[PDB]
RNA sequence: UUGGCACCUCGAUGUCGGCUCGUCGCAUCCUGGGGCUGUAGUCGGUCCCAAGGGUUGGGCUGUUCGCCCAUUAAAGCGGCACGCGAGCUGGGUUCAGAACGUCGUGAGACAGUUCGGUCCCUAUCCGUCGCGGGCGCAGGAAAUUUGAGAGGAGCUGUCCUUAGUACGAGAGGACCGGGAUGGACACACCGCUGGUGUACCAGUUGUUCCGCCAGGAGCAUCGCUGGGUAGCUAUGUGUGGCAGGGAUAAACGCUGAAAGCAUCUAAGCGUGAAGCCCCCCUCAAGAUGAGAUUUCCCAUUUCUUCGGAAAGUAAGAUCCCUGAAAGAUGAUCAGGUAGAUAGGUUUGGAGUGGAAGUGUAGCGAUACAUGGAGCGGACAAAUACUAAUCGAUCGAGGACUUAACC
């Protein structure tokens, strides 16, 4: 729709960098614990990206002390201070759902 | 889209069948629910053939039926169903946009009430 | 209290200032005019009648064209009457826009829900399937009809039959943002009916 | 997203392995438990040798569940299984230690000790 | 499952005061001078009555 | 309830439990209000008013019941053919087989047990839920409406604060008021999270075909597998039961005699419940009591002694046609060249994930480049190219009486 895609541009953040499923990228998300606000960095593989404008949505997963994690973001959040992709991945698919099946190893991604 | 009474591999090969029939014939009489699904896929057809090069000669090819439309006589060599809509069909709607196919209401047929309509290529 | 009538654009989603992240309806409201203000002498009560999207003359007739003459606009689509509104507001062939609402201001959205055609209890009336295997014949039924004694079914025993397309009013919806050069109110959460509906943004009754 | 039968890993020192949910607290009718939520449940497997013993009913928060949670600011938590620690009425662990990342949910709900004790708060 | 009692011949002619076919939509052409279906083509002239064919 | 009687039913009134769907009573389980207390407080006990809403999930057993586990504000008791089998189940009971204990000489039988064992029916009428057609509503129309009347909704926890205050020797620990946040339930919606997505994209096996290669097609559950648009969706999201007002119940009073006192009552004033009536949401003028407002069309022709009749029209509507936001069909709504109604076309978008062809590297499987490529149902915007041509049909002329202006 025109006129959704007109009202929400404002809000679109144009510091978000070109990333695709399968890139490796630290999201910098800051996190207000108790009153002073923090910054948690989360990295791992970009497992998904869907949805079109101000509605897009990533997940980025990772294993944490032997536990999958997959933390989903509103691309043009501005709760992420900073998005950096660390590596480029070489994947054949959009959806990386087989990596939630995969341990280490048979989880690793081949770099480009 | 419309279901023909036909599941869906049935309706792909009615779809072909017709699609085929109408760059053969130009002018088919068939039911009104089968031509208004068919206008769709011939003027695709159509376009693909106005696009003209391989990509789009063997995008048409997926669809349309092997059949001789005729035999020219150079030796004499058969015209094939896809060569018709490249070489004949395409061309004459060059300068058309869209639209390529007509469709005149008919009337009931006897035997089972079906509103019959002739769809023909302009 | 204040009153508009808008189309449902669609839905989309904004940040807030905080940083939270809300969904939002977007209701187009231009063209909105006030047609007829009914009095308690006139009409035994008050109210303001607002015609909102304009109409291609020939899909208009000679009485709704002598019905907007009098406020010297041209045929509308929809026309509503708004009451417990201030007749001291609302000139005759004045503009209503979007403005007479700001940020924060609490509204009920009125519409005509989504239409699903026949539809059956499980959907309808939210009651239980029964069991799916253990040798039952009974999954999508309305249950018994009633008892024996009354050789009769009451009134209320509820059965499959058309389901949406009816006037729904959700209460308590905050405009969020308006902006006026668009004619756009942006209203938290959803509102009643398909795109293009007609929507009702009046101030909360409560 | 937790009811009860379901069975959850124990991500904590206790001796308990694995628990069955018994009943989700908290209102008369209340079908499921999230991320911070407590549950009764009963223990089903034990390490020998442990402080909570096989069959004691005891009371565990929900630390992560597949079925995560979504936050205010839009973004979303989901990990790979479903873990619990098994806590006193006061809200500390039976355990000294606890395994695995644990939702940032638990810090909200006020069980600090928990969170103190987690090598990762997601 | 099966009728009580027999329907009365009153309650059967109420039943189909439904029941009957409606008048074809139908008009005379210019160029046949006979009865066609509106926005069918004319078999009389042979063709659809404004389009020539 | 256990019974008594044998009045309806033996040319059949299906009988236990469960499921589905409830509805009613109040002798009230919870929540609301209140009196007494052997009521300090916190808890309780008991009685009165109160039926608005609410009143859990498991283990065992065919069970009902009951015991138990874990919750809950609470896990109420009853009626409706011990509600509900032309709605379902069929574990039990109440058929033919078989066996045990037991009784019987026996055939066989049971204050008993055990394993197994056909649940039919296309809805005529009323009833119930939806949806059309007709006529009515003293002219014919198009919108906007009032609300007689009806339906819906009605539940409730925990925490913080007041306050460690009142109360109490301590232990413990409030009322009233203010705030936050839940459970269950309901309505709406798909932006989010997911589901589905059989004319979307990709990978892949076997075999057949397109003459062969390459590239494709058929069939194998959509062959299988990984994704997925629109739409439809819950487990997802938004919102609701807010706060009131009026009159009352039990109850508490004020003034106050009868009855120099006393007395809430007789006259007369007030307080006072989740309940009643409003408020909130929805339907609603066939409300034949057929309402109201705004606007449109006008008083035509020939007959009928007479009343009236019929026959062209007005405003307007319909047939027919293109359709979807609507839909079983009717209907509804968007359109019909006074044109974006649908299809096509052109640009996009989601989605898929890198087409074919060609080239390069490799012995080859393959890789890389050209190039976020190619494809791309249903989504968006433009565009009159195709089809919505041309027609026809229906539809007022307004009764009388009286009053008031005039
Ligand atoms: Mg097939
Ligand atoms: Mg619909
Ligand atoms: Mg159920
Ligand atoms: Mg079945
Ligand atoms: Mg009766
Ligand atoms: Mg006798
Ligand atoms: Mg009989
Ligand atoms: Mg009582
Ligand atoms: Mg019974
Ligand atoms: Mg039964
Ligand atoms: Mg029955
Ligand atoms: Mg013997
Ligand atoms: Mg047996
Ligand atoms: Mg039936
Ligand atoms: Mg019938
Ligand atoms: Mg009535
Ligand atoms: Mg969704
Ligand atoms: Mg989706
Ligand atoms: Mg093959
Ligand atoms: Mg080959
Ligand atoms: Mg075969
Ligand atoms: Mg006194
Ligand atoms: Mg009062
Ligand atoms: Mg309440
Ligand atoms: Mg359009
Ligand atoms: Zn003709």
């Amino acid at each position: 729709n025109k006129l959704i895609d007109e009202i929400t541009k404002s809000q679109l953040n144009p510091d978000v960098p070109n990333f695709r499923p399968g890139d490796t990228v630290r999201v910098h998300a800051k996190v207000v614990e108790g009153t002073r606000e923090r910054i948690q960095l989360f990295e791992g593989v970009v497992i998904k990206r869907r949805g079109a404008g101000i509605s897009e949505t990533f997940t980025v997963r990772k294993i944490s002390n032997s536990v999958g994690v997959e933390r989903t973001f509103p691309v043009h959040t501005p709760r992420i201070a900073k998005l950096e992709v660390i590596r480029r991945g070489k994947v054949r698919r959009a959806k990386l759902y087989y990596l939630r099946n995969l341990r280490g190893k048979a989880a690793r991604i081949k770099e480009i | 889209y419309r279901k023909l009474g036909r599941t869906s591999s049935q309706r792909k090969a009615l779809l072909r069948d017709l699609a085929t029939d109408l760059i053969v014939f130009e002018r088919i009489e068939t039911t009104e629910a089968r031509a208004k699904e068919i206008r769709k896929v011939v003027e695709k057809l159509i376009t693909s053939g106005k696009k003209g090069d391989l990509h789009a000669r063997r995008q048409a090819a997926a669809f349309i039926r092997h059949e001789v439309v005729e035999v020219v006589q150079v030796k004499n060599r058969p015209v094939y169903a896809l060569q018709k809509l490249f070489d004949d069909v395409a061309p004459r709607y060059a300068e058309r946009q869209g639209g390529y196919t007509r469709i005149l209401k008919k009337g009931p047929r006897r035997g089972d009430g079906a509103p019959m309509v002739i769809i023909e290529l302009v | 209290t204040k009153g508009i009538l808008g189309r449902k654009v669609g839905m989309t989603q904004v940040f807030t200032e905080n940083g939270e992240l809300i969904p939002v309806t977007v209701i187009e409201a231009a063209q909105n005019v006030v047609l007829q203000k009914k009095t308690v002498e006139t009409d035994g009560y008050e109210a303001v009648q607002i015609g909102f999207e304009d109409k291609r003359a020939i899909l208009s007739n000679k009485p709704e064209q002598g019905h907007v003459a009098k406020a010297n606009t041209t045929p509308k689509r929809f026309i509503r009457e708004f009451r417990d509104v201030n007749l001291d507001e609302y000139e005759i062939g004045a503009e209503v826009k979007v403005d007479v609402f700001a940020e924060g201001d609490i509204i009920d959205a009125t519409g005509v829900s989504k239409g699903k055609g026949f539809q059956g209890v499980i959907k309808r009336h939210g009651q239980s399937r029964g069991p799916m295997a253990h040798g039952s014949r009974y999954h999508r039924r309305p249950g018994s009809m009633g008892p024996v004694a009354p050789n009769r079914v009451f009134k209320n025993k509820l059965l499959p039959g058309r389901m949406g397309g009816e006037q729904i009013t959700i209460q308590n919806l905050e405009i969020v943002k308006v902006d006026v050069e668009k004619n756009v109110l942006l209203v938290k959460g959803n509102v009643p009916g398909a795109k293009k509906a007609l929507v009702q943004i009046k101030t909360a009754t409560k | 997203m937790i009811q009860q039968e379901s069975r959850m890993k124990v991500a904590d020192n206790s001796g308990a392995r694995e628990v069955l949910t018994i009943k989700v607290l908290g209102g008369s009718g209340r079908k499921t438990a999230n991320i911070g939520d407590v549950v009764v449940c009963t223990v089903k497997q034990a390490t020998p040798g442990g402080v909570v013993k096989k069959g004691e009913v005891v009371k565990a928060v929900i630390v992560r569940t597949k079925s995560g949670a979504r936050r205010q600011d839009g973004s979303y938590i989901k990990f790979d299984e479903n873990a619990c620690v098994i806590i006193r009425d006061d809200k500390s662990p039976r355990g000294t230690r606890i395994f695995g990342p644990v939702a940032r949910e638990l810090r909200e709900n006020n069980f600090m000790k928990i969170v103190s004790l987690a090598p990762e708060v997601l | 499952a099966v009728p009580f009692r027999r329907t009365s011949k009153a309650k059967k002619r109420k039943r189909r005061t439904h029941v009957k076919l409606q008048l074809p939509g139908m008009n005379e052409c210019s160029n046949c001078g006979e009865y066609r279906l509106s926005h069918h083509v004319c078999p009389e002239c042979g063709q659809y009555d404004g389009k020539d064919v």
